[PDB]
């Protein structure tokens, strides 16, 4: 049932399978730097709430 | 005998070491801290921090001051020991931070022109 337009289907999805896999990989990255800010973010928090605990 | 210091940012820890003398001033006034100080709240002026030697300018900025506990909480924290650094330092942030703004909005439309294309070619297909 139409043997070329299959084919160019085909290739159509394998190049928004390739695209999408691509944005997978470059948030898989960006979650990594999120995560990395939050730990770095991380002491400052602890050290307010305790100050904040003590004089609340 | 020496304290324990420790400037903190929300983005980071920017200076930790062990000075004798610390000289911070509060809202109210000066401040000299020493080992085995009593345990006090001040909140900090936007001004220098001296630590006897390396100035830190803090701004917002709040002091707890345990015995070796001297840590402080800035919102913004520079190091090169002049009160207008740190506005200098905000002024370049600020064009760092919206070039940023852009690029980021930018590339996530240049991947999403990919995509859409690529699913423009997937319906044509049919």
């Amino acid at each position: 049932a139409s043997l070329r337009d299959i084919k160019t289907r085909i290739n159509a999805t394998k190049k928004t399978s390739q695209i999408t896999k691509a944005m997978e990989m470059v948030s898989t990255s960006k979650l990594n730097r999120a995560e990395q800010n939050a730990k770095s973010f991380v002491p400052y928090m602890e050290k307010i709430q305790e100050v904040v605990a003590n004089v609340a | 005998k020496t304290i324990h210091v420790s400037v903190v940012t929300p983005d980071g820890p920017v200076y930790e070491d062990d000075v004798e003398m610390v000289s911070v001033k509060a809202k109210s006034g000066e401040l000299g801290i020493l080992p085995g100080h009593i345990p006090l709240v001040a909140p900090l002026e936007i001004s220098a921090a001296r630590l006897k030697t390396q100035y830190i300018a803090v701004s917002g900025g709040f002091l707890e001051v345990r015995p070796d506990k001297v840590t402080i909480l800035a919102q913004a924290a520079e190091r090169a020991e002049d009160i207008d650094v740190l506005r200098a330092k905000a002024a370049k942030e600020r064009a760092e931070r919206r070039l940023q703004s852009q690029q980021d909005d930018i590339d996530f439309k240049r991947a999403e022109l990919a995509l859409k294309r690529a699913m423009n070619r997937l319906s044509v297909a049919e």
